[PDB]
């Protein structure tokens, strides 16, 4: 079959700025289509035949390309642009997909709002202990989240989960959940979560003491 | 000429009342003969099947009144074209087309039963022939019958009321009006001068004929094919092939169809006894291979809607087209009278058929239906072999009503009208006239 | 407008076989050709085949014999796909689109939302909900962040609001965690220090394969 | 003579190989020239509207930015026919006629810039005129080019290129082959005499106009009116009523619009300046009514399906005949370039319709739709005021998909055309020719 | 090709009642359609014709809201409104497909019908009483059982036999009225060797309240 | 509105002979169709315009006519083609039906056969108690019957139903129900239905008696 590699895989820009994302294939493909995808919702037929714009896609938008190298691109970048493009051929039988360009809004740096929560006394009486550390609203997404019980490392037990980027802020925001058993934490008395990022040196600290 | 001019541009589209009305008369008469004539071939063809089943436990007995009662009825027409009207024979379009040239008579106190029962016989056994060749030449001496009862006079009532008899006489073997001008427009008229046949009074005769047949045939067409998909443009060079295949076969049909008519004709030497036992054992011969292989027989048009829905398999169709092509010889060029005309839109149907089935496995990107190359296929053997490609295109698209393959049967056309000239190829209506016309003087 | 709604999906054993149905809406459903797409989890998307409106064709990606089985009941304006001896590969969001083109060359027209199947040996688990209430030596001042864990469910998706929609602003749900044949996840509200503990904060989680709806309410600690 | 009929049917049909090819490339040049053509009265047209909304607020100016931006176009449009090229004027229908007939020249060196950007001012003011008038003549002076460019030789050739660029700009004016073959067949020949007109090279040019259409236009349809119900026989007798009517108005409307060309030109006299600017009155007329009254003003084409759907009341449909009857006759007779044959198609799909509401309710046992008598009707002010029958039948068919409407739209194209002449009328483009004929020797 | 009319039974006089016919096996729109009503043992009376687009509907010399037809091209569905509905209502009412020939139009095709009761009664589902022999099988070479449907108001009831199975052989009689109930009986004859040895079962149903019975027939003993 | 009658409301033929039915309107009325309505089931389509048939209709049926008068006519009638005839007219709106022509069969004698069933045990619970008699497959219709309670006779309480005539062996059914309460059904003893028909001099009479 046909492989389609589009190239950027993963690439920020702020709006009002020029993108342009790409699509090889390793034989002669003829007229490629791309589709938007916004994660949550449906693809979107955005360009057909390497040029042709749908009924409502912005003017902003532009496809070309010939042979083996066609590109879509956008003159001013706007907010709602941020999604998933994916290029499509159909010129070969069967048709191939890529494997999609994500395309994510550009901003100013900004350091986590950092929370730490202890388990709930209902947690608890089932015999299970997480303790969840919350690092909302940064930029960029590159983190480090660090456990440390009693001024001790631990590393085992640990579940992090990063979101998509955000509809408004456009910032991120991320969860560091440590799961033990209510007898290991309560052989310990300290629980802090260490969040090394970019905005500084000195890690942001959040911590408590079970007492 | 520019004074001249003015006087003609000012006196343009006056046709004399006279005229008008006169092919008025001459199209519901025309009508009338060509639903009689289709009610009578309808009611053998019954007949003939209705006897196979009083015979259907006594297979060899079954064998044999099939080849009989053919062979009667194909006998019996020959015998009354050899013995009473020798230009009723064949199609009766070059006929026509010379009375048109004022260069052969048109005989309408002998063809015109001679023809209409001759046909019957022939149709009616079941031999591969249309009835458009029997209503066309049936239509054109009507229009002379009245011509001479009413003794009209002019070089404009004699070459009209002749051309609107033959138009109203294909439109009424179709339910086809638009294509039966356009033949009379693209076809029929003299190629190489000016006429005064009126327009005007065409479209009064086909109208008038094209009436009458809907009162005798309406809830049932000839052709139905539903709606077929569409084409998209990168698809167009496939139709374009496609036509360039039917413009080499076109002229190498045209060569056997005029070679095989010498061939027959050698057989009999011209004796109308061992003409009409020849004709009894073409006949008998369809009248079998009509109930032993119903699509290698027969006018054809049973087998178009099959064909196009892919119903049929490749070998079949391979099979039915040779078949086909030599019944459609064996009873043409034997001299029988009906046409040819019929029986080439079923191998154009057939053979777009087999190129799309070969077309849908080559390109699954396409995402092709085969039957939309039967249909551009279907007309393209009229562009081939009669040269008439704007009268066909129109005329299957009467019958199939799928417009969106206007462009598709365009270039099907054109491929092969293209192909066929540069491979040396004639109009075969033009080529039978032109034998005619040498041999009715090489007798000087 | 143009509807595809399609369904049918959900959790299946491996080696067993489920059955999607697609419904349209807005359109003469004939006329058209049908696809089928499905993308697993964090992947590209993948062609599985299409049927004409006649079924007189059906082309299927290079997969396996009756692996797949597409067909379409017209009357009922219903498209379907069968899946067979279904692997953990199977598992991915399954796309039902119209196919159509421009110059020729075919592209997907209008898709659906989806439909997700998950194949997993696993068995359908109700989830415990945790609320996270800020430590008894909290930081009272601005803005104060608030949660509930949910926890040890199977198989996808659960739903978590707050108020029962109200409290939209300041909301972090976070993508949920595999582990042992249970998920995991939490979410977020930051909400202003007037409101909570003023007012009641309450999470609302719903997990519909185990027919679970909860309401769990943060209080303060100690 | 039967001597020489022999030789001629065995060398029948072998149009010269120079011919063929440089028919494809006729047909291949006339497309790009009026889908441009096309093109660019849409962008004009989308500007005069963009306009309107910057200054929707001052209704009182958007009155006013309406007539001065469409009077404007128009003078520009008049302007460059009078001073370049002035039988680049009306329709060019009547010209190309001639030209066949070797009594009239082809400036294409004048034509191609004069009638190309004249229309635009024309069309893209939104005045009552056809993109067809154009492409034909645009199209036949581009097939002049090509024979003097290669320059091939002999009246075939002659007659031929210049023959199949008209019929592929008619063609890509309605996206209507055939349509664009029979009226060469049919009308624009010479009527009276035989000439070596190669029909398979104009069905060449045809074509590859058609496709060149068709890449920068697929999906859209000029016209899209649906599937309309079928005709029982027991009906036929009132489209036969309806073409008698088209009989007797057609002549009527041949004399208007001959009369007010001579009526206006008394206006001006022939000055460019007088001229131009009752040119840009009219055109500014037109933007107009094209904003307060748009069915009373541009081509007519998005008025058909609205008026064959039956959503026009009776009262509505009068004014919009009497309306777009006055504002045809005013930009046609006037002198602008474009043609009459479009805003004749929006006539008789009006003129029929209503019609058709008065048969719905004089025969409820018939279950009628009026939109069969405007398809019937669309091409039926065609058969009587042009004479060429089988050319509006078949180009309504190809821009309707209507064929179960054959019959009743040929019944009423011969009562249009039976009655016409039987009421003393005369082809409007052979009269146009005339008339241009009778001043060249006096 | 079938048309399958619903929405009929009770109604209290002056009111009101929509039934539906369910067209399929065709291409539904590009076909006009036709409400018929058969009144009791009477013949047959025009109520009204709508065309595909639903622009044309005509009706019989009614009043305002009398009658109201409408149609859902979407579901290939035909209704009818009937208002203020007083004793003349009371009828079989059929949908029917239009078409034409020469020209003059016909109903092309009509479908099972419909039952409309106006009434103030009650809608009562039957019971269903097997007959079979009494105490003596005078066993001839052929046997007759029934089935009692007595009770049900309004009409009507279908009876069959093992489904429709027993074909030859049954004769249903006529419902008769008598304290606003309706009573009907069914005749079924069938070989002795086919009975008890096989199984013979009436099968009732009552639409108007959407009861079956699929009784089964006991020889006494 | 055109009032279209026809002629007899009931005829009788015996197969072979040659029936003929006439609709007269009230004006003149051009191109009517008939319909065929038979015992239980919806009308059909039978000739159309005047003359035609419809699909399937044995060429046995033909129509004519013209203006006022307009025929329907069976040449050789069979015994299948027992119906009620329906004419109607749509040359003039609104469209009419014409009243029916009843067609029924004359055959050959067939004598009835009497078949008795005592109450069931199912309505017996219930309350009531419904004694039936059948006479199935008889010819003429003329038929009488007689209930006798222990020798005496009964006639209070007894409700008759007669089937229409079949449509093909032409015969005629009937059903006598005597209607009793559980009380005074079971203060009595031997029943019995009196059959008396055109085929026998003696009477048919089933019987039983409740032990
Ligand atoms: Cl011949
Ligand atoms: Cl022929
Ligand atoms: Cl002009
Ligand atoms: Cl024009």
């Amino acid at each position: 079959d046909i492989v389609l590699t589009q190239s950027p895989a993963i690439m920020s820009a702020a709006p009002g700025d020029k993108v342009t994302m790409t699509c090889s294939a390793s034989s002669s493909v003829s007229y490629i289509h791309w589709y938007q995808q916004k994660s949550g919702t449906s693809p979107k037929r955005w360009i057909y035949d390497t040029s042709k714009l749908t009924s409502g896609v912005p003017v902003r938008f532009s496809g070309s390309g010939s042979g083996t190298s066609y590109s879509l691109t956008i003159n001013t970048m706007e907010a709602e642009d941020a999604a998933t493009y994916y290029c499509q051929q159909w010129s070969s039988h069967p048709q191939t997909f890529g494997g999609g360009t994500k395309l994510e809004i550009l901003r100013a740096d900004a350091a986590p709002t950092v929370s730490i929560f202890p388990p709930s006394s209902e947690q608890l009486t089932s015999g299970g202990a997480s303790v969840v550390c919350f690092l909302n609203n940064f930029y960029p997404k590159d983190i480090n989240v660090k456990w440390k019980i009693d001024g001790s490392e631990r590393q085992n037990g640990v579940l992090n989960s990063w979101t998509d980027q955000d509809s408004k802020d456009s910032t991120y925001s991320m969860s560091s959940t440590l799961t033990l058993t209510k007898d290991e934490y309560e052989r310990h008395n300290s629980y802090t979560c260490e969040a090394t990022h970019k905005t500084s040196t000195s890690p942001i600290v959040k911590s408590f003491n079970r007492a | 000429r520019r004074r001249q001019l003015i006087r003609q541009l000012l006196e343009r589209d006056k046709t004399p009342l006279a005229i008008l009305f006169m092919a008025a008369v001459v199209g519901t008469l025309v009508g009338l003969a060509a639903v009689a004539f289709d009610k009578g071939v309808a009611w053998l063809q019954n007949q003939r099947m209705g006897a196979l089943v009083h015979t259907a436990d006594n297979y060899p007995l079954l064998l044999t009144v099939a080849f009989l009662a053919s062979a009667v009825l194909a006998m019996f027409g020959y015998f009354l074209v050899r013995k009473y009207a020798p230009e009723a024979g064949g199609s009766g379009i070059p006929e026509i087309e010379g009375a048109l040239e004022d260069q052969r008579p048109v005989r309408w106190w002998r063809v015109l039963p001679v023809k209409f029962f001759g046909g019957l016989g022939t149709l009616g056994g079941g031999m591969v022939l249309g009835r458009e060749g029997p209503t066309v030449q049936i239509g054109g001496n009507i229009g002379r019958m009245v011509l001479d009862i009413f003794r009209l006079k002019g070089d404009e009532a004699r070459h009209t009321l002749l051309a609107t008899g033959a138009a109203a006489g294909l439109a009424a073997a179709f339910n086809a009006p638009a294509a039966g001008i356009l033949f009379i427009i693209e076809e029929m008229r003299p190629q190489f001068r000016y006429t005064l046949i009126s327009i005007k009074a065409v479209f009064i005769g086909v109208i008038m004929s094209t009436i009458m047949y809907r009162i005798f045939n309406h809830e049932v067409a000839l052709i139905d094919v539903g709606k077929l998909s569409d084409a998209p443009l990168n698809t167009l060079w496939l139709y374009l092939i496609l036509g360039i295949i039917f413009g080499i076969f076109g002229p190498i049909f045209n060569k056997w169809v005029l070679g095989m008519q010498d061939l027959l004709h050698r057989v009999h030497g011209g004796n109308i006894t061992k003409w009409v036992l020849m004709g009894g054992a073409i006949g008998g011969l369809c009248g079998l291979l009509g109930f032993v292989a119903p699509a290698t027989s027969g006018g054809g048009f049973n087998l178009i809607p099959i064909a196009t829905a892919g119903n049929f398999s490749m070998g079949m169709l391979v099979f039915i087209f040779v078949a086909r092509v030599i019944t459609t010889l064996l009873c043409f060029s034997s001299g029988a009278p009906g046409g040819i005309f019929a029986p080439m839109l079923a191998l154009g149907t057939v053979l777009g058929t087999a190129f799309g089935m070969v077309a849908v496995e080559l390109f699954p990107q396409y995402h092709l239906e085969a039957g939309t190359f039967a249909i551009a296929g279907m007309g393209a053997l009229l562009a081939a072999s009669i040269r008439a490609p704007l009268t066909g295109i129109i005329l299957v698209l009467e019958m199939t009503d799928n417009y969106q393959l206007i462009l598709p049967m365009i270039i099907t056309g054109l491929g092969a009208t293209l192909l066929a000239q540069f491979t040396g190829g004639k109009p075969l209506y033009s080529a039978i006239l032109a034998r005619t016309l040498a041999k009715q003087e090489a007798e000087q | 407008e143009v509807r595809l709604l399609e369904s049918g999906g959900g959790l299946v054993q491996p080696g067993g076989s489920l059955k999607l149905s697609c419904a349209a809406s807005g359109f003469d459903y004939s006329r058209y050709w049908m696809s089928w797409v499905r993308q697993a989890p964090g992947k590209g998307l993948k062609w599985i085949g299409e049927i004409n409106p006649v079924s007189s064709t059906i082309n299927y990606t290079p997969s396996l014999k009756d692996k797949f089985i597409i067909s379409r009941d017209n009357a009922k304006d219903t498209l379907y796909l069968q899946i067979s001896k279904v692997r953990s590969e199977d598992t991915a969001l399954y796309y039902c689109a119209r196919l159509y083109y421009g110059y020729g060359y075919w592209y997907f027209d209008v898709w659906g939302a989806g439909t997700t199947v998950t194949v997993s040996s696993a068995k359908t688990t109700p989830p415990s909900v945790y609320p996270l209430a800020p430590g008894s030596a909290a930081a009272a001042a601005s803005m104060v962040t608030l949660g509930c864990l949910v926890k040890g469910y199977f198989p996808e998706p659960v739903t978590v609001t707050w108020n029962s929609g109200s409290l939209a602003a300041g909301v972090h749900t976070f993508p949920a965690v595999l582990q042992a044949a249970l998920y995991t996840l939490s979410s977020s509200v930051t909400v202003p220090s007037s409101s909570w503990p003023s007012e009641t904060v309450t999470c609302n989680v719903a997990h519909p394969a185990s027919s679970t709806k909860v309401d769990k309410k943060i209080v303060p600690r100690a």
